[PDB]
């Protein structure tokens, strides 16, 4: 559980409510997914510092400054005993 | 584990058979009352049966391991011992039957022909006559590796071109010269002997001598009638294989023929009173 | 044999951690390997039986490892933990099943460690 | 590290298909492979991983691995049409799974279109 | 008193031990893979064991009737074979332990000293060095009739005036030069080898060579230990009787020592991969 967000370039906050750790994935339309945040608090290698993830029970990703390239759907992946489930997905326009 | 367990015949008997044959030979050699012509021929039988007994593990390693790991020289020795035993036993039994016929039907000439020294000479010539195949087995015996399964075979080694015919000729000659003629001679001698015994059955002479004569004759008869109910299946099977479940029957016939080397001491102990007394005295003095 | 690891927990930056790899007839070479999600496997420490220790270039000056021959267990001490150390630490172990047995390499299950709070 | 997925074609409903993934640039023994599909106009959803598991897809789906991974399809449904992506993760990802660690799927392929 | 127990044990030895040791010797001789120094010593051990199992039917003639019906020459041969086996087995085991010690603690000299040709020369030297007791037993062996029970006994005949001193001297010398000193050498070698193994068991590092070396060392250790526990009761019993239900214990010790000749092929098959593979190939090609 996380739908649509409208913001301009340079505007700062998406929450994916569930308690295992989570990972955030970004997918441009018609493009393969890429990993941004792992262990819910660690930035993936080669990723700009704008994206940052914070833990209580509702994990959230914050972008310091929006960019024209930063416009796609963000997916939250959560682990369990024997399964991982991706989030519904939010698209920023 | 059945083949190893069923091998217990090859071990327990023959271990016992060697001991019995050695005891028979020792009793004949030591005691001075044991030196008669029949006992000398029995000594020859026991010597052959004790010689063939010592080669039993060399047939147990075969039949079980299906191959011969003992080499060419041991193959030659074992083959020679087998042929020597098979020839000498039947020749000595034929001489036993002829000697008994002489003793019974011709008591006049039996006073000089049945000398123990003459019996020893006859034994020596029996062993020399059996050397025709005893030495040919040494010369021709050897090991040949099978060309399709890598199994070493111990057998006679005839030339490859006409082996086919040489093996058949050798088997035919072996059968004729070791089973047919000696058994025919034994049958003729014992038929004449039984006819004479039946004719004089109602008018027998001195009872003390008659008892010993009939007792020794009924022992020789049982020994011969055990040798030829024990050695009959192997000859017939070999001939019908050369001319014409089979493997199981093959190993039973071999085992029965080798068993004959162990029953002779038991027969002597049961039937011959002197042998029984000697056995009891030696076992429990 | 079974290889057991522990000492993995959420740690704030600059903290300290103590790992533990044990097996249960004796251990010969017992190393420590880290695997980041976006990096290949890299060794950080390797201690022999005699106590000789080898360290990686980044690990030098902050990482301490020693071998306990009595219990055949290793602890490796985290000092000045940083988010760049966020990875999974695998226990590579060389051991012999029995005095008359071949030498074998034992790989631990792996423990996750993240420097975050 | 490069990942290639192949084997997707036109399949009638109730049919069967096989998907193969190409692994190159890493030790296959030290990593696990997972299949994730995205239905058109829909979010991402896990398929299975290769130590095997299936989504509550269970029974209807079978997965196997060789340096290749094979997915077994039997009695395909109408909703099974999606783009299948091949991703690589930690081999002991379930064991490492906990409340403070989530390695994620670092490398993904390009996607394979399966229509039904 | 049931006599078939030890007789059955003797027969099982007489067949199975002969078959197994013959297989071991054939495998060592045939395959070039199995021509190593320790395998040469194992060949010598198997040769001695196979020789001692041939005389099993002659051993079982005692304890069945408690006398010797085979004569002086066979008594001499049997005593010589017994002493040859007793000395050669322990000397070969001592040389195996020394060879393993050299291969483990002095790998630099192992390349020079552990060639199979040197192992063969050492085997001949062992057979010649143990010939001081084999030839002595041939010379002194014989049969002497008991004058109180009329029982023939096969044993060594020292001079009658000093039989008590000669008998105690020979039994004492056999105990120290065939049990005590070789066992001490084996114990020292294996203590040093265990120390070296454990010390390098921290950091042994050549997979294939170390694996093979430790496996072969374990095999040799097991063989030596089985020999130790099979030949210890008889040595102690003989020593105690010479110095200081007993007959039940006496023949159990004798039988236990003879069963060691049959367990060596089983040990090789269970503790060696190459020997097991060769046995499988021979049995089922
Ligand atoms: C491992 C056991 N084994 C033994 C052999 C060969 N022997 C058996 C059969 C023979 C034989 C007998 C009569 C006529 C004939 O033409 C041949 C031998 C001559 C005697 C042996 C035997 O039967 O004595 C009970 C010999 C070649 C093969 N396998
Ligand atoms: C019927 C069986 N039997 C065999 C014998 C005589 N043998 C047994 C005892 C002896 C011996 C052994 C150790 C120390 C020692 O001073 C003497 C022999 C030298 C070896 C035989 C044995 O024990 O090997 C298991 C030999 C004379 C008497 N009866």
């Amino acid at each position: 559980t996380q739908s649509s967000l409208s913001a301009s370039v340079g505007d700062r906050t998406i929450t994916c409510r569930a308690s295992s750790a989570v990972a955030w994935y970004q997918q441009k339309p018609g493009k393969a997914p890429k990993l941004l945040i792992y262990s819910a608090s660690s930035l993936y290698s080669g990723v700009p510092s704008r994206f940052s993830g914070s833990r209580g029970t509702d994990f959230t990703l914050t972008i310091s400054s929006l960019q024209p390239e930063d416009f796609a759907t963000y997916y939250c992946q959560q682990s369990s005993s024997s399964l991982i489930t991706f989030g519904q997905g939010t698209k920023v326009e | 584990a059945i083949p190893v367990i069923i091998t217990a015949v090859y071990s327990v008997v023959f271990v016992v058979g060697l001991v019995g044959n050695s005891l028979v030979m020792f009793v004949i050699i030591r005691y001075t009352k044991m030196k008669t012509a029949t006992n000398i021929y029995i000594f020859n039988l026991a010597l052959a049966d004790a010689l063939v007994t010592t080669t039993m593990p060399f047939q147990s390693a075969v039949y079980l391991m299906n191959s011969w790991p003992f080499g060419d020289v041991l193959c030659k020795i074992v083959i020679s011992i087998d042929y020597y035993n098979m020839f000498t036993s039947i020749f000595t039994l034929t001489m036993m039957s002829v000697d008994r016929y002489i003793a019974v039907c011709h008591p006049v000439k039996a006073l000089d022909f049945r000398t123990p020294l003459k019996a020893k000479i006859i034994n020596i010539c029996i062993w020399l006559l059996a050397s025709s195949v005893g030495i040919s087995a040494i010369v021709l015996g050897g090991t040949k590796v099978r060309e399709d399964v890598d199994v070493i075979e111990c057998s006679l080694q005839f030339p490859d071109d006409e082996y086919s015919w040489w093996d058949l000729f050798m088997k035919i000659c072996v059968f004729v010269f070791a089973f047919v003629i000696p058994v025919l001679i034994i049958i003729v001698c014992y038929t004449l002997m039984i006819l004479r015994l039946k004719s004089v059955r109602l008018l027998s002479g001195s009872r003390e001598k008659d008892r010993n004569l009939r007792r020794i004759t009924k022992l020789v008869l049982v020994v011969v009638a055990v040798f030829i109910i024990c050695w009959t299946p192997i000859h017939i099977f070999i001939l019908v294989e050369a001319l014409g479940a089979a493997l199981s029957s093959y190993y039973f016939c071999i085992a029965l023929g080798y068993t004959n080397s162990s029953l002779n001491p038991v027969l002597y102990a049961f039937l011959d009173e002197n042998f029984k007394r000697c056995f009891r005295d030696f076992c429990f003095p | 044999r079974q290889l057991v690891e522990s000492g993995g927990g959420l740690v704030q930056p600059g903290g300290s951690l103590r790992l533990s790899c044990a097996a249960s007839f004796r251990l010969y070479d017992m190393g420590w390997f880290r695997q980041a999600p976006g990096k290949e496997r890299e060794g950080v420490a390797s201690i022999t039986s005699g106590g000789s220790t080898k360290y990686a270039d980044s690990v030098k000056g902050r990482f301490t490892i020693s071998r306990d021959n009595a219990k055949n267990t290793v602890y490796l001490q985290m000092n000045s933990l940083e988010p760049e150390d966020t990875a999974v630490y695998y226990c590579n172990a060389e051991y012999r099943t029995g005095i008359w047995e071949e030498l074998l390499d034992g790989w631990g299950k792996g423990t996750p460690v993240t420097v975050s709070s | 590290v490069q990942l290639v997925e192949s084997g997707g074609g036109l399949v009638q409903p109730g049919g069967s298909l096989r998907l193969s993934c190409a692994a190159s640039g890493f030790n296959f023994s030290y990593y696990s492979i997972h299949w994730v599909r995205q239905a058109p106009g829909k979010g991402l959803e896990w398929v299975a991983y290769i130590y095997t598991s299936y989504a509550d897809v269970k029974g209807r789906f079978t997965i196997s691995a060789d340096n290749t991974a094979y997915l077994q399809m039997n009695s395909l449904r109408a909703e099974d049409t999606a783009v299948y992506y091949c991703a690589r993760g930690y081999q002991y990802w379930q064991y490492h799974a906990s409340w403070y660690w989530n390695g994620g799927l670092d490398y993904w392929g390009q996607g394979t279109l399966v229509t039904v």
